[PDB]
RNA sequence: GGGCCGGGCGCGGUGGCGCGCGCCUGUAGUCCCAGCUACUCGGGAGGCUC
């Protein structure tokens, strides 16, 4: 869905262009809330969550995305 | 400022320990070049940055995962 | 005119000056018995008028005439 | 006839603790012919002033503390 | 010797500049200090480029 779904398409950017794209990570403890972004300065897709069960999986698409930039 | 893999990460804590009370603690990364990734950290006052290579990434993920998600205990 | 909010009158009175700086002239009326400010700027042709008794003022008039001093200096 | 921007600055803060019981203080400014007059009476008493760059600091800070000290009546 | 090392909105500060707070958002590519004293004009250290 949501989450499950948002991934494959940020997924689809960094491998169209893995060169052009970025990703965001805006965590705003206060207000409490988290918030992944990733962009290429051409199509903005970002989700934004409050929830606490959703950190996990938000970290990990991180770490992931990261290795496909070392690998 | 660029750091160097260590330095980034206490830094970074900090970054969440100046921003628990208030403000927003961003983080970007990307693949860089000019293999290699940036990574970015900024609270709007202070900027911190280091490039983390395939050499490190293991070690330096071990520690990294476990301060994403220690300092970002806060949500609902 | 008068005017009911210090925003208008200040540039009103600043655009004012500005397109005569020799003929306009800049009064202030205090009375502490009565409470209230009394700004005013004239051009003896053209008026604009301000009153106060509001103390949150008298601040944004010392300032506008800390303004006028300005421009009248340089 | 001017006073020293000193002295003005006395004689005026001592106008306002005359008109304060009952009165009314008047000041106004107008450009000088670069300086500026300014001038200040409570009717009858008549003061003022030429205000240069030479001076404008000293004095505005001080014009500016008179002002704000002695207009204490309001909401 | 000259240009550049971030941009945006809101509030605050000062006659004004530097400046403070909140939020938003960038680059391969910023740090430090409070100062200037009528002034669209404070000071030091790095890096990039003609």
């Amino acid at each position: 869905q949501t989450w499950e779904e948002f991934s494959r398409a940020a997924e689809k950017l960094y491998l169209a262009d893995p060169m052009k794209a970025r990703v965001v990570l805006k965590y705003r403890h206060s207000d409490g809330n988290l918030c992944v972004k990733v962009t290429d300065d051409l199509v903005c897709l970002v989700y934004k969550t409050d929830q606490a069960q959703d950190v996990k999986k938000i970290e990990k698409f991180h770490s992931q995305l990261m290795r496909l930039m070392v690998a | 400022v660029l750091l160097e893999s260590e330095q980034f990460l206490t830094e970074l804590t900090r970054l969440f320990q100046k921003c628990r009370t208030s403000g927003s603690v961003y983080i970007t990364l990307k693949k860089y070049d000019g293999n290699k990734c940036l990574l970015r950290a900024t609270d709007g006052k202070k900027k911190i940055s280091t490039v983390v290579s395939s050499k490190e990434v293991n070690k330096f993920q071990m520690a990294y995962s476990n301060l994403l998600r220690a300092n970002m205990d806060g949500l609902k």
